[PDB]
């Protein structure tokens, strides 16, 4: 027998590379994912997948942080804004739940000429100020610069697709009950991932993919209480969120081409922001989650759901960003049951945002005029388990990689190496 | 139908090699240039090896280097009909450099022999 | 000179193929992008010739017959009395068909070579 | 008995849009680092369209980009956005300059953060706006003003655009080519020849002349939304000056940060102006009219469009052309000029440049090689570059092709 | 063993062409420029061998006769005497003449093959 | 008669070339830059011509060093709040009189509400305009170097890109120019520590057989002479004072590091060179200088001339601190147990003769001690009859790299060529 050389051989190795972003043709993602956007079944291929070690997740995480920072990098800083504020209560046609939530603050700030100053006022939410010595300063003035987000820039998530560079391919696992790690016996090759919306939230994962047959419970180690449980639902739960106050925007010149966008006066009555979850739907949804948890924790085990505990209102609440506004909603009205017409969740609003658990940076979110309505789909949950016949589950969050693992779990990147040899009966002459 | 034959045995997957060849070039700032430059470098390195072994321009190349039972002590009837290319690649993964070195040595001697015969036998 | 034969007939312009090929590879970030792209174009044309069994040749003959429905024109109306710029329009919608046929023919030929070298 | 024969190196091409590169303390001399062949194509007819030409768009983009990179590493004049105390310039000043110049005193920073200094400088009226005798610089409203670095030369030099490998630039040599349609005299070139990036309005300066006749060109003649670019047959020589013998003072405003201020005029004070010969100008218009008949004062907007924007000696002039275009067809002409130091180029609003003063007296002589008419108009800029690039197009070379032959493999 | 034969005569050095060839392609903006240049230089030499009809070969014989004016030496004074560095200097002024002749010869050879295949 | 052109590819030939080399190595500045990890072929019959004075590798290294320095200082605190008037008095608190007048206790108004703060400064950094200001507040912004960044030299290697090779000269007597008959091909250089110094070259390579004196056009007085020693001279340098640091907040997350109080007594920084070793070392240099200047020519060593502190003294970076030592105790003899060199310390540093940039070197806590190797000297000739006076000197950093990169040349590989053979018909 003789060595025969073959080129174009259908083989591969696991690999880590840089994927590029493509989209479906002033949004950040639309601007970045400039490349515009089939599937090949691989019969008898049984490849091994590992969600918890998937490099595509780290790439997505890095791309989000980088774009966010590049987006804010050229925007006006609010350094000249942190002066002592003189604040009083907003008491005009305000309900009871809102008393003390809003303050009317006046202060001495700069103008376009170096020798001039102006007295201006703005409204602030209680969560954005620090009382001193009534006199206030903004949160984070003495620890970081606060950058105002540009009002023209949209952070609305749009679907994005990750695509392999030439020489690489993405393998997709089609096993309907795949639990993140292990062998997959139904594999296909794709050029790009499905459209993934880079939605940022805690506790409840919004606008993702649904499971096709049953609720799927995924964990790196289901028996390790230090790890999170990602729960993918097989139907969505619709959640209706709003910020009912008709607001205004007050543009203040702070320098030569530099503007600050202050919260202006509120038109009409002042009410608390909130989210509505259908009650029957939520109850049935948890019953399904519980059946699947029993498969790991015992069919005679008591399963309890309880709310969050420690941490700031970044993780103890359901954080989300819709309509350009940042909401921190109370989910204790959802995670309150023991297993053997609507639920209203009150919400808090903040303008000074510390993204991705960093402490040296902050963003100021300009006010949004009018009234905000958002309708979202709950597609999954993040649960944690308490550390002998009863188990207790609580909402989790904070580490964004776990949100992106809920979509990038079916995909693996491999490198194609189309060259090899094998014995044959031919001889070159 | 790129990698469509993966999982099929070698005797079937060895056909339709054009598909995995014609799709190797047909694909931020610095990061994208790096992705493109790398694809070119990888392509050229494989073509360079085929060239130096005397397989330039071919997808299927017969050589004059004997197959050793040491590399794989198997019959053709249990390789081409029973194994896939992914399995084969694992089976002989530790003999790749040996075989490639032998292929380069063979081609060098062959070119010299051809020159000697072109020069009036 | 480069493109000197552009207005010449096909049978005359075919004698300046080296001139045209010779100047294709060689005539701030955008300068680097321009060089990378020129290399990619060069390689795609070379890969394609290799797939068709024409590696190393400017003129190569294959086993794919000409299907008259692609042109409905006879000899001396193509190699004479016509330039390449016009020919490139006469058959512009059959290019992909022809390329697919060329790839298939070469794959079949390599398998036949492999068998003859084993059978004899 | 015909077979497919494959050829590589086939001399054919397609229209394409690709990136061109430039070849030659000047900004273009520094940028166009590449040093600098024409092949006639017999029997090649090609279609050209100057109004749909990516080469023009790239030249526009490159000029803006280069300008910004040039100003980026320079002193940012934000310490000057203070209230200025200003009075009129008097003493040996003519009647035409009354109220034209102002003497402004102000409180400026120094190299130490705990010290201040009182300085004064002259400004032209156009740069200073009231806000009493309290004034501010016109742009201490919308943006920062960057001082151009005095060592940097923005003198236009000829530059050449060159194609990357795989591309070619085709040149149209037809006489009396009106920027569109088929061209029968065609050649291939490596580069576009020396095009000077001269920035002006209404009158196009130092461009190419037509070989035989004045050529009238427009995207859509008889529309009204389009400009008419008139290429002249002969040049008209225009003599411009800023007669005042000026000086400079260097003021330190930070740790190695210098501001260049206009000093006292050391000679008499007179108005800037441009001269053209009267007969040459009258003959030039007669030729333009003769051609306009084969087909059948400025107004509206700011100085940048209503006047002849002109860069002479590095100084920025805004000249009144009503002396050139005031006649109905059916020894010299003097045009008064204004001088401005704060320049907002290319209709951008987020940027501004301070043009440092120039010592002594400025004189230059330029060639009028074309007009932009609509009645003078223009101010679009892309249209100035279209007057030099109208004869070029970029094509992509496509080396592979197939054809029937009687040659069978084996 | 890259350049190990550099001081050896041409007759011995011609046997180490594979070690030299396999080390030519491999082994912030400046790193990309270095990589792009390595590729462009590699491809320019490969294109040139291909245009001369030598693609895929480290040693190729052509039909351009050797001119006694380029080098007035016997083979025994070259192959068994000079190193390649010395040879390269001795004939450096004829480089373009030889290259031009090599391109013309290959163009004629391809046309002759095409005519023979059509004739047979 | 029957010879034909034969084309060969993979021919072992080359041409002189100038290309870009990349760095490779085994919170340090070079450690994070030279991220590429790190092979010699003797050429049996190759004679090659080298010239260390026109070697492009030297210019490439110079450019890379400047770039890394400037890049590492970009993401750091810009000390503009300190360009205010200072009111300074002398420190008399337990000074041993060698240091009298060297340290000042400076009080100033920090405008970042204003606050009154104190810091100590070295005399060399303060301009007496009481009423003092820091040097360079009139010329350039001063950037504080980031305390986490290490500028300690590590060996680095320059490596050829594909298509290129580096040739190394192995002769033992190589004089810097001309033919070398022991040439080998390498992939990368031997490992060069980017040590910055003046007058004395520290931690370089030693000559293997004898002291080698290398210079371009040696009869030309306006040229530096690089003397490579065959044995090192160990020099022990210290900054005996026990310093602390004072962190002054100057913004929302930004701090200035000021010199704090000295704990214990205050003494002068100094370097120790053994007398016997220095005398033998200097004698060897003289023995070799006479080969160019005459066997009966008197050689005299004299100290440095006037000029900037940076060139009249022996400058070096020790522990991250910047020393400016007086070498007049070394270069003082006529040729026919230890030497103490007094040292000054400076915190505002202007490198590579640039004046548009300045760096503030944060104070270093504790006591600093370095043990360094003198591996070579940089001498110049003083403009005569029979006496040749030599002085230490030269501030051009390129000469500190020519001393290591003298054995290397970069060549471009040219693999394609032709020759006559007897074959025909492909
Ligand atoms: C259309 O094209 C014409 C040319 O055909 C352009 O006009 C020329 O513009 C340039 C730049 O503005 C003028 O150059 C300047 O000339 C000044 C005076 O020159 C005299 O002195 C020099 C001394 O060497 C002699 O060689 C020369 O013959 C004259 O006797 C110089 O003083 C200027 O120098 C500047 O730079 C140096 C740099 O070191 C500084 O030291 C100087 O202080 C100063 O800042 C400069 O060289 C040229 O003279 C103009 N030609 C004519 C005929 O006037 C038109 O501008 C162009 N049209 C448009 C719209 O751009
Ligand atoms: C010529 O080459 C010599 C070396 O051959 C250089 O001399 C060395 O220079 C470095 C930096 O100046 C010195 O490093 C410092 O050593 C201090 C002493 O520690 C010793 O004892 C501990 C006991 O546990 C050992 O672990 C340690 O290895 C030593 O043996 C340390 O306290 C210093 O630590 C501080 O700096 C480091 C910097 O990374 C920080 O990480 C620490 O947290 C801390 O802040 C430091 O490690 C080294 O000791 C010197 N060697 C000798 C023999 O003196 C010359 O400087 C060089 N010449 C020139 C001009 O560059
Ligand atoms: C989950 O997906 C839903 C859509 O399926 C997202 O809700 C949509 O959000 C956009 C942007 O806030 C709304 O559009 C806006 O409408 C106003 C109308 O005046 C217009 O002025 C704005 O410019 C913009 O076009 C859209 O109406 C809304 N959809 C619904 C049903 O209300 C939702 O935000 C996503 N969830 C999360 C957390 O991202
Ligand atoms: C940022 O620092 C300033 C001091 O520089 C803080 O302001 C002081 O707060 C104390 C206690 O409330 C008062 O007694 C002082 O009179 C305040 N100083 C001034 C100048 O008003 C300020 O509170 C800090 N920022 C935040 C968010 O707390
Ligand atoms: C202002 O808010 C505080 C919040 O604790 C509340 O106690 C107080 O009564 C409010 N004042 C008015 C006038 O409503
Ligand atoms: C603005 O400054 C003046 C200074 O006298 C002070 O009286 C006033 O209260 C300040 N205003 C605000 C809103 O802080
Ligand atoms: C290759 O085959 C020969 C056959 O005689 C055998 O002796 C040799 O050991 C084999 N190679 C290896 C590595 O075993
Ligand atoms: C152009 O056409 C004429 C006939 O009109 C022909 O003689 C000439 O050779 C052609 N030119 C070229 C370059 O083929
Ligand atoms: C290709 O299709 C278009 C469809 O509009 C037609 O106009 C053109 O003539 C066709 N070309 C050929 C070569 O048939
Ligand atoms: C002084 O300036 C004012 C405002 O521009 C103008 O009205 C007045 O006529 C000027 N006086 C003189 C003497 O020019
Ligand atoms: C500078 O400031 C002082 C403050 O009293 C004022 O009197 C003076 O008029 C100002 N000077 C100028 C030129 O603005
Ligand atoms: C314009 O003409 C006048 C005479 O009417 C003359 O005094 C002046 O100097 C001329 N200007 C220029 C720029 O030559
Ligand atoms: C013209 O300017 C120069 C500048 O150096 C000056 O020396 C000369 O005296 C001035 N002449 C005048 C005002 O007539
Ligand atoms: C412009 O200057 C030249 C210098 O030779 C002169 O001949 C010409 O007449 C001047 N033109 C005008 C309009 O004054
Ligand atoms: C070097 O030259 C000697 C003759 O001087 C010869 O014997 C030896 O073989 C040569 N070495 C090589 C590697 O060619
Ligand atoms: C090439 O020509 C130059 C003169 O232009 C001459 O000095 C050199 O020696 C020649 N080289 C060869 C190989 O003949
Ligand atoms: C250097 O050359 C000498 C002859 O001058 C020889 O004896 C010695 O062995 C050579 N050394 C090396 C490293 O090749
Ligand atoms: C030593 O270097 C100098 C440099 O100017 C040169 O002149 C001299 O000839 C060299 N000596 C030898 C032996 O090559
Ligand atoms: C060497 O120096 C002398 C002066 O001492 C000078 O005349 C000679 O030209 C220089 N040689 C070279 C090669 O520079
Ligand atoms: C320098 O220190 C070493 C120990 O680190 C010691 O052996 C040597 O003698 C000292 N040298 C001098 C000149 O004091």
């Amino acid at each position: 027998l003789w060595v025969t050389v073959y080129y174009g051989v259908p083989v591969w190795k696991d690999a880590e590379t840089t994927l590029f972003c493509a989209s479906d043709a002033h949004n950040v993602w639309a601007t970045h994912c400039c490349v515009p956007t089939q599937e090949i079944h691989l019969e008898n291929v049984t490849e091994e997948f590992n969600m918890w070690k998937n490099n595509m997740v780290e790439q997505m995480h890095t791309d989000i942080i980088s774009l966010w920072d590049q987006s804010l990098k050229p925007c006006v800083k609010l350094t000249p804004l942190c002066v002592t504020l003189q604040c009083t209560n907003v008491t005009n046609n305000i309900t009871d739940d809102m008393r003390g939530e809003l303050k009317n603050c006046s202060f001495n700030m700069t103008t376009e000429l170096r020798d001039k100053k102006q007295k201006v006022y703005s409204l602030f939410y209680r969560l954005d100020v620090v009382q001193i010595n009534k006199e206030y300063r903004l949160i984070n003035c003495n620890t970081s610069a606060i950058t105002q987000a540009c009002p023209k820039v949209s952070f609305e998530p749009i679907p994005i697709h990750y695509c392999a560079p030439a020489g690489f391919a993405i393998l997709k696992c089609k096993d309907k009950k795949f639990n993140g790690t292990g062998p997959c016996t139904n594999v296909s090759t794709v050029q790009c991932t499905h459209g993934i919306k880079p939605v940022v939230s805690t506790q409840l994962l919004l606008n993702g993919s649904l499971a096709e047959e049953e609720v799927i419970i995924r964990s790196e180690n289901i028996t390790n209480n230090a790890k999170n449980i990602l729960v993918q639902l097989n139907e969505s739960v619709q959640i209706n969120c709003t910020r009912p106050n008709n607001n205004t925007r007050k543009s203040i010149r702070i320098g030569p081409g530099q503007w600050f966008y202050a919260t202006g006066d509120i038109i009409g009555d002042i009410r608390q922001a909130h989210c509505n979850v259908s009650k029957a739907t939520w109850n049935e949804t948890l019953g399904k989650v519980v059946k699947q948890l029993r498969k790991h924790f015992g069919n005679n085990t008591i399963i309890r759901f309880a709310n969050s505990s420690g941490g700031d209102l970044e993780v103890t609440t359901h954080s989300f960003n819709c309509g350009g506004e940042f909401f921190y909603c109370n989910t204790s009205g959802l995670f309150n049951s023991t297993w053997i017409d609507s639920i209203t969740l009150p919400c808090r609003i903040k303008q000074i945002i510390n993204m991705w658990q960093r402490i040296g940076q902050a963003m100021y979110a300009p006010p949004i005029q009018g009234v905000i309505r958002c309708v979202s789909n709950i597609t999954g949950l993040i649960l944690t388990r308490d550390g002998s016949t009863t188990e207790t589950f609580r909402p989790g969050g904070g580490d964004m990689r776990d949100n992106w693992r809920s979509e990038l779990y079916k995909y693996k990147v491999v490198k194609i190496e189309p060259l090899g040899v094998a014995p044959t009966r031919c001889k070159r002459r | 139908g790129f990698l469509g034959a993966a999982g099929s045995t070698m005797g079937a997957a060895s056909m339709t090699l054009t598909v995995q060849a014609r799709n190797l070039l047909s694909g931020w700032g610095i990061k994208q240039l790096q992705a493109r430059v790398l694809a070119v470098e990888r392509y050229l390195r494989d073509q360079q090896l085929l060239g130096i072994w005397g397989c330039s321009g071919k997808l299927i190349c017969c050589t004059n280097v004997p197959w050793n039972s040491t590399w794989s002590n198997r019959n053709l009837s249990e390789i081409w009909d029973n194994m896939t290319w992914l399995q084969w690649d694992k089976e002989i993964s530790n003999y790749t450099q040996i075989i490639y070195g032998l292929l380069e040595e063979s081609q060098n001697q062959q070119e010299k022999n051809e020159q000697d015969l072109l020069a009036l036998d």
